[PDB]
Order: structure tokens, then C-alpha cells, then sequence
């Protein structure tokens, strides 16, 4: 609504809320953003490679109820929980984003397509010269950090068992 | 007059001119509130733009809204500046009118909005200073005819039955009703065509001894169909005799009269050299195809719209024909063949070559014939092609008009459907309010009062 | 289209039967 | 009609509200004189149910005295004043003129059939008790119950206070606005 | 409809026409406020110039952005004026529509920009008055074939 | 015969104009895509210069560094 | 690019996407003059129109 | 032969348009002079009143 939605559904100040709304509206005047706008913006932030599939995953996480186009309410709710909420909310959002389906467990192919969405971002102008070898060393190392048994709770407790990942979140929390 | 009220002192000096020649009491000034012009600029606002101007200019013209006293309603005392809710850019021209004394019209602004604003400030439309009048009246007439075509008010016991018969497309009914007539007029005219081929109906292969005279039976059947169709139309006419004079109706009645007149002649006294004229009219059945394709109606509208310059075409053609024939005949009256026996015998030459047709039945022989023949051919090109574009362009414009009319009829029906949908949505909103941002509440309250005063309730 | 085609055939039939009535009339008067 | 001449004097409105009324009036009829044709669609669009042009026609000629064919702002605001914030006695005199259609102030039982059927014409088809042809004449007979059995303006004016429905129905909009 | 609020008292007055025939509890007005009018000139500046208009005039069309409670996103508090970041010209036609109800469309305007500013404020193209609608549709058609190519 | 010839010739001229303008438009589109590629190349070179040694570019390059570290692969020219 | 600088927070959330798969020092924000958008409207005038 | 005919016919159409618009303009001028006479009559009657 904007008159009652001060902090009930968000962790944003009134001025920050309205300026973010104007920024959102200047791109999607209809008030609802689609997936094509997502590719456009996300690629325009990274004008060196291709990251269409990662933006697809991001929108699918954003697009609750599988409506096909998210309104501003859910978008600002997601921004608030991502940027000015509690760490449990961030971990829940990571659950939702990584869970490309409606399952509980996480399998090999999910890390496959996520790591592809990460690795295609660069291109072919990096010194180490990334190839197909590196992504599944990365996924393997994730898996030994993951449970040996073939778990969202285990992934959580691994997140609150490592200090680097915990400190990798506040540096965006305070600013903006 | 009041339009030059800034120049009273001028005439005041002029008064001093006729003082010594005066004889009277000099009734003295009628006094004043102030003998000055300190009346300050009055900030009058239009939807957020302030158009400052002087009081004297505003009461220069009294009868307008900004003049006289009817501006008091728009006065805004709590901030001491006039307020109007109108359009700024439009209002600028009305402001200019007081300064000058004649309006203008922007090249590029909607005539409906401009005219409604112009009438809002209570000033007559024709104040335009004949600088933009040529365009304002043009656009106004265009809009007037646009809304006249918006007012086609097409409708749908027998009063609707005959209209539905006239309706071009009623799917199952009107399509049959038109196809039968189209096929039957087509077979009638093709019978008139084929009733001449030797083997068809004429002594082409009977001299030795097929010549099947059944085209009389086909003609009788067809004309019976025409006359029953026209009796249906006569019973279908809202005004029986008054709508007889219509173009299509007169074509229909002359598409049926020749057969009856021929029958009456058969049992009447026989006059030699008269049946050929009757048989000629057998071809006019083809004119009934006007209802088949609208192009014929468009052509009729064209020929009766640009019917002014067609008279000029005929008259100038007669001028050229006479002028060139009277020099052709005298040019080579005396020659070997001397084909140009007389002026009416030279009409044919001066018209077979004015049209750039060219046969060779009669051609000039003397040298003086050649020059004027070539001159005639060029003059024929000129005169013939001169009134062509005024006809073809007129026809294209009329066709575009008839397409635009259908497009706007479809749009108007869609708009009316949207109006009905909005009305149904209003009823739905009232029902929702009854089951469970102030104007809707007050409107629901008024409808609730209606419920009590007429003891009836509202259900989806 | 097809719905219009059906009534088109239906009217073709009535035109044909009218023409056959005409043929009966002409055969009524042979020579 | 000067905006200060037709103040509470002869038009019992505050000038602050009168300015708004004029602004909203000319905004729909710029020429300043409303014709009966405009008087129909400005009203019928209040009710998304059945049409109301019948009632508006009878409203217009009551608004327009001397059969001018169109109403100016002065008469419009005078009538609106005597209705919204007028006198209870004077409120019903015009309405008696409204109900009267035979010009002279007499009742012959026919001027109410059309008026009541027009009033009942608003609901249309989505009414809970479905209207029947006998319902409008039945309501007309209900109105005939309270009119003079003996053979009127005087009895109506003296019995409107007797029926407290009229008394606290007229006060719905007298206090408000 | 909802755009005839200024005539709301008149309908109230029309009620007096059927008081003698009325027979009911007369539910009485529902606690309305400010009997006398205290309408304030709300000012809308659009990246520059400012347009002043009433509140009832601006709120008769609640489905749009300038209606409803959506406009409160753009209220700029320390100056008390809605600072829309849109074009300062097309907004004039939008305000004209709010005044009348039939939006117009001049010729000397780019379709992409005009339609962008028209959709931003939540308006829909079909509201255009019939007088300008034909020329609008022709321009939209030629721009549409341009984007098709 | 003169009735339909203006229509036919007007349609032909219109179609020829559509073809020629479509060709010019395709050339324009090629120019525009080249410009977009040039803009991406310029942004990449600006990031390269920042790696060697406006308010927005600070956080943009910060996010690019974050992407660099999350994959431990650096960017060259 | 700089043309959509109003949408940095979006990508900021996007950053949180690739945190568990990260391996490095996380070089931290380059700080700022103000982490807000209170920059007021600046009246720029053109020949008498603001 | 087709080279000069469009020019000739365009000139003819233009001249016909000039004639018709001149006639309409003369009618307009008559209306305007009538309006001026009416305005003077109205001012005179106002002075009489």
C-alpha cells in the first residue's frame, strides 16, 4: 500500500522505500516486472559475459506462487529479508533459490546448473582459463562440506558452523 | 467601443476640439472611483500556471466569462488569486483574445477540447480573426462529419423482418436471399448474351433442315422472380410510394417493366421497328448487381458527387469536337475519296481521334489535314485526362470514407460494450458493499435509501 | 466458413431445384 | 447570480460551498444553461440498474418554470437550496407541484401512476421480489391510502407531519451539507 | 459513475422527490465529515512546473495512480508536494483527462514516450476520446509496423 | 480502366518504399548492435583499468571483485 | 551499467546467491559518503523555467 | 505526352479551389460586415437605454 507498509512487510525506511519504488517503476511502469527485464538488468550489470540462466533462477526464487511476473509487494519483501533481516531469513531464501523444484533434498544437477550460471558470467578472458573441470571440483568440495549421507538442515548447520560465510553477509546488510 | 478603452484620453483631447462651437450646459463628468490606472495585475491561475494580466484588459470585453461578474465563483479569497481548472495551453489563446480582440487557433490541438474550452469562457466561436478561421472551420466541419458518421444509429412485426431481409449478412437467411437473386440475375443476363450466338438461338444450322426457343421460358421465370421480389420490397417499404423514387427501386422497376410492356405489345397492334428497343432493355437486368458489390454504389456516389465538373467535361468535349470538325471538313472537303462528306460525318473522325482511339476508316489526306489532326489528338489527350483525377481521387476518398465508417462503427460498439461492463461492475460493487474513498460509500448509501423507499432488494 | 459452406450448399440445392422446375416447364412444351 | 449577490440571501448556502457547486456545475454544462437532454445522462449514470430518464424528464420541467426549455444556474441553485437546506414546509410545496402534472393544483388519481411506475423503473430486473404489473398500481393505491378520501394540497400538507416517515426522511439531508 | 461526485448533492436533492411515497427506516447519512468544503489545492510538480488541482477532482478515478493510495509513494514530505519524475507536458493531458474523463492526444508527440507516460500513470489507451482516437490508432499502427520490421 | 491504376501504382510505390526503408533499418540495427558491443568492451576495459590502479563504479567494481573471489579467477585484458 | 544505478540493491541481493559457493577473502565494501538516497532535487534553471 | 499533364491538371484543380474558396470567403466577408453593423446598432441602442 505504501501508507501502512512502513515496516510490517519490510525492514526499510519510508524514504528508502519510496526511492526504491521509484527506481523500480522507472524500469517497469506497469508495476510488475517480468523475466525479460530480469535478464536485461542483470546482464547490464555484468557487460562481460552471459548470465541469463542465473537471472532466471533469481526470478523463479522471486516469483512466488509461480504467477509468471512478480508484483512490487513480494519484490520488496524479498529485498527486505535479504538485506535487512535475520540470517535465518537469508538461509531460508537460499533454500528457496537453490530448490529449483518443490523437493527437499539437493542433488548433483542443481549444483551443476548453478555453477554453470556462475561460470558463464566471466567469458573467455580470464587468466586461469576456466573449463568443465573446475565446476565439479567446486561441487565436489561443496559435497564433502555437505553431509556424507545421501539435507537442508545439514546445509544450514554448516552455514552456522563456518565463520567466513557468516561474515560474508553483514557487509551488505549495513550499506544501502 | 470598449475594445479600445485604453484610448479614452485621446478622445478627451478630441473633445477640446469642439469647445468654442459648443452651446449648452456642459453636463460635467459623471465622476469616478479613481482617475488613474493603478489597477494591479491579478494572478489568475489555470491548473497550476499563473497568467498575470491587468484588470482593465479583463473588463475590456464584458460579456465573456472573465469579464462581467461571473468570475467571482472562481475567485479564491483564502489565497487572493483567481483559480480555473481548465487547460493552460488552450487558455493562453483566450488570454490573447482580450489583449488583441481576435482569437487564433493552434495548428495542432484537438478541436473538441479547444471548442469546449472556448465555449466554457462564454465567448462566441466565430470571433476568430480570419487568420486561423480557414483552418478552425475546416477542422470543425471535419469533426462534425466525424460525429455525424458516429450517429449512423443503425437498428435491427414486419418492420424488423424487412430490415433483416435488407441486412446483408444474417448468416443462414440473408445469404440465401442474396445468392438466389445473384445467380438468377446472372443467368438472365447470360441468357440474353447467348440468345444471339448462331447455334444457340438464330438460323445458324437450320437452313439445311438446336434452335431451342426456351429462353422465352427462362426469361418469363426470371422476370416472375424479379416481380415477386419487388412485390416483397413494396410490402417491405416503410413508405410505399415515397420510397419508390429511390435509385435502386427505380432500377428494379425498370428491370421488370420491359417484359410486361413486351407482353402488352404482343397482343396489341404490331408496329414495325419497335421490338428492337424492347429487347435492348433486356440487358439492364445486369444493373441489379448494385446490391451485389458495393463498388457500384461507390461509383454512383462518385458520379453524383462530382457531378459538377462532368457537365464541364461534356461541354468542353462538345466545344473541341465542333471546333476541330469544322476545320477538318473544310480542310479536305475536296479530295479523291473525300470521306469527310459533311460535318456530322466529321464528328466521327474528330471523336475517334480525340479519344486517341485510332481506326483508319477515315484519315486526313491533305497536308492541312495532318497538322490539325495531330493538334486534335493532343487536345483530346488534354481534355480527356483533365477531369480524370477529380473522379478517381474522389472515388478513392469516398471508398476510404466507407471503410472508416465501418471501422468506427465497430469501435463504437466495443465502447458501448465497455460502458455496459462498467455499469455491471458498478452494480457488482454495490452488491459487494451490501454484503460486507467516500464517494462510493455515499453512493451505496443513496442506493440503500432507494431500497427502503421502494421496498425492493438487489441481487446479482 | 464451413458453417457458411453448409448453407451455401443448401442454397445451391434450392437454386438447382428451381432450375429443374424450369426444365420441367420447358419439357412441358416440346416440339 | 453574481456569486456574492446570491449568497445566503435567497440561497441558503455558504459562499465556500456555493463556489464549489458552481465549479462542478459549469464543469458538466459549460454553456451555463442545462438542457433536459443533458439532464438525463448526468443522472442515469448514478444508477447502474435500469434507466432513469423517465423520472429525470419529470424532474426537469419542475426545475424549469415557464417552460424555457432549459434551466439556468439561478433556478437550479434556488431549487437545490430549498431542498438540501430549505424549509420543511417549503420543501414539500415544490414536490406537490412535481406530483401535479395537469398544471392546475388538482389530483385526479392519474398523475401518480406514471410517477410511481417511473420510480419503480430504477431497479430493472435484478430485484429480490420480482416486479409484476400489479405492483406499481398497488403502490399507487398505497399512496392513495394517505391522500384525501373526501373530494388535495391542504390535506397532504397537514398530514405529512402526521406521517413521521416524511418528517424524519426530509431531515436526512437537511442537517447534512 | 464515480466521476460525477460534484453532482452528488443534486441526487440527494432528487431523493426529496419521492419522500411522500417513501416507506422505510431511512438509514440516515453515514457519519460524513467536513460539512462545509475544506478542499485544498494539491500541487503536483512533474520534474519542474507544478499543476494545482483539487482533491475530489483528482480522486474521482480511483483505478489510476493519481487516484487511490498509490500516489502516497510519491509524496515528498519536507515540501508537501508530489514530485513525479515524469515528462512535464503529457502530464498536462493526463490532468485534463482527470478534469473531463475523456483523455486527448495531440499529434506532435512520440508514441513510445507518450505511451510510456500514459502507462506509467496506470491509464489505458482505450480511454482516448473518439475525436483523437483515430489519429492515435494510426500513429500506433505505424510505430507497430516499425517495431515489426 | 483508369479507375484502379492509381491504386495499383500507389501500392507499388508504397511497397518499394517499405523495402528500401527496411534495408536502411537493417543497416541501422547492425550499427546499434555494434555500438552495444563497443559499450560492453568499454566497460570491461574500464574495469581492467580499475584493476590496474564515479560513486556507482565503486560498488559495481566491488561486486565484480566479489564475483572474482567467489570463483578465485581474475580478469585479464 | 550506470544507466540503471537505481537497481544496485537488486544485485546486492543477487550477491547473497553465491555466498556458500565462495572461496576467498571477501574484500569488503569500498565504503561510501552516504548509504542513502537523500540527495535532494537540484533546481536547475533554463532561461527562466525551473 | 505524360510529362506535362500532371502539372496542367494540378494547376486546374488549384485554380478551381481558389475560385470556390474565394466565393466562401466573400460570403464570410458579408457576414462579418453584417456583424459590424449589428455591433454599432447594439452600441447605439445601449446609449438609447
Amino acid at each position: 500500500e505504501g501508507l501502512e507498509q512502513l515496516e510490517a512487510q519490510t525492514n526499510f525506511t519510508k524514504r528508502e522505500l519510496q526511492v526504491l519504488y521509484r527506481g523500480f517503476k522507472n524500469e517497469c511502469p506497469s508495476g510488475v516486472v517480468n523475466e525479460d527485464t530480469f535478464k536485461q538488468i542483470y546482464a547490464q550489470f555484468f557487460p562481460h559475459g552471459d548470465a541469463s540462466t542465473y537471472a532466471h533462477y533469481l526470478f523463479n526464487a522471486f516469483d512466488t506462487t509461480q504467477t509468471g511476473s512478480v508484483k512490487f509487494e513480494d519484490f520488496v519483501t524479498a529485498l527486505s529479508i535479504l538485506l535487512r533481516g535475520t540470517v535465518h531469513e537469508k538461509l531460508r531464501w537460499t533454500f528457496n533459490l537453490y530448490d529449483i523444484n518443490k523437493d527437499g533434498y539437493i542433488n548433483k544437477e542443481e549444483m551443476m546448473d548453478i555453477v554453470k550460471a556462475i561460470y558463464d558470467m566471466m567469458g573467455k578472458y580470464t587468466y586461469p582459463v576456466l573449463k568443465e573441470d573446475t565446476p565439479r571440483q567446486h561441487v565436489d568440495v561443496f559435497f564433502q562440506k555437505m553431509d556424507k549421507n545421501k539435507t537442508l538442515d545439514e546445509f544450514l548447520e554448516s552455514c552456522q558452523e563456518d565463520d567466513n560465510i557468516m561474515r560474508s553477509l553483514q557487509l551488505f546488510q549495513n550499506v544501502m | 467601443a470598449a475594445g479600445v478603452a485604453a484610448w479614452l484620453p485621446f478622445a478627451r483631447a478630441a473633445a477640446i476640439g469642439w469647445m468654442p462651437v459648443a452651446s449648452g450646459p456642459m453636463p460635467a463628468p459623471p465622476r469616478q472611483e479613481r482617475k488613474r490606472t493603478q489597477d494591479a495585475l491579478i494572478v489568475l491561475n489555470v491548473s497550476g500556471t499563473r497568467f498575470q494580466t491587468w484588470q482593465d484588459t479583463l473588463e475590456r470585453y464584458p460579456d465573456t466569462l472573465l469579464g462581467s461578474s461571473e468570475r467571482d465563483f472562481f475567485y479564491h479569497p483564502e489565497t487572493q488569486q483567481y483559480f480555473f481548472d481548465r487547460d493552460p495551453d488552450i487558455f493562453r489563446h483566450i488570454l490573447n483574445f482580450y489583449r488583441t480582440g481576435k482569437l487564433h487557433y493552434p495548428r495542432h490541438e484537438c478541436i473538441s477540447a479547444y471548442d469546449e474550452e472556448l465555449a466554457f469562457f462564454g465567448l462566441i466561436p466565430e470571433i476568430i480573426g480570419d487568420c486561423c478561421y480557414e483552418e478552425y472551420k475546416d477542422r470543425r466541419r471535419e469533426n462534425a462529419e466525424r460525429l455525424q458518421d458516429d450517429a449512423d444509429t443503425d437498428t435491427a412485426a414486419r418492420q424488423r423482418v424487412w430490415r433483416a431481409f435488407e441486412n446483408p449478412h444474417t448468416s443462414t437467411m440473408a445469404l440465401v436471399f442474396y445468392y438466389v437473386t445473384g445467380f438468377f440475375i446472372a443467368v438472365s443476363v447470360i441468357a440474353n448474351v447467348v440468345e444471339t450466338v448462331p447455334c444457340g438461338s438464330s438460323p445458324g444450322h437450320i437452313k439445311e433442315l438446336r434452335y431451342a426457343v426456351a429462353f422465352f421460358c427462362l426469361d418469363t421465370a426470371c422476370v416472375m422472380i424479379f416481380t415477386v421480389e419487388y412485390l416483397l420490397r413494396l410490402a417491405a417499404a416503410p413508405s410505399r410510394y415515397r420510397f419508390v423514387r429511390s435509385v435502386m427501386s427505380i432500377i428494379d422497376v425498370v428491370a421488370i417493366l420491359p417484359y410486361y410492356i413486351g407482353l402488352v405489345m404482343t397482343d396489341n397492334e404490331d408496329v414495325s421497328g419497335a421490338f428492337v428497343t424492347l429487347r435492348v432493355f433486356r440487358v439492364f437486368r445486369i444493373f441489379k448487381f448494385s446490391r451485389h458489390s458495393q463498388g457500384l454504389r461507390i461509383l454512383g456516389y462518385t458520379l453524383k458527387s462530382c457531378a459538377s465538373e462532368l457537365g464541364f467535361l461534356l461541354f468542353s468535349l462538345t466545344m473541341a469536337i465542333i471546333i476541330f470538325a469544322t476545320v477538318m471538313f473544310y480542310a479536305e472537303k475536296g479530295s479523291s475519296a473525300s470521306k469527310f462528306t459533311s460535318i456530322p460525318a466529321a464528328f466521327w473522325y474528330t471523336i475517334v481521334t480525340m479519344t486517341t482511339l485510332g481506326y483508319g476508316d477515315m484519315v486526313p489526306k491533305t497536308i492541312a489535314g495532318k497538322i490539325f489532326g495531330s493538334i486534335c489528338s493532343l487536345s483530346g489527350v488534354l481534355v480527356i485526362a483533365l477531369p480524370v483525377p477529380v473522379i478517381v481521387s474522389n472515388f478513392s476518398r469516398i471508398y476510404h470514407q466507407n471503410q472508416r465508417a465501418d471501422k468506427r462503427r465497430a469501435q463504437k460498439k466495443a465502447r458501448l460494450a465497455r460502458i455496459r461492463a462498467a455499469k455491471s461492475g458498478s452494480a457488482n460493487a454495490y452488491m459487494q458493499s451490501k454484503r460486507s474513498s467516500s464517494f462510493e460509500t455515499q453512493h451505496h448509501h443513496l442506493l440503500h435509501c432507494l431500497e427502503k423507499t421502494t421496498n425492493h432488494e438487489f441481487v446479482d | 466458413a464451413a458453417a457458411a459452406k453448409g448453407i451455401a450448399i443448401a442454397l445451391l440445392v434450392i437454386l438447382v431445384i428451381c432450375s429443374l422446375i424450369v426444365t420441367s416447364v420447358i419439357l412441358l412444351t416440346p416440339a
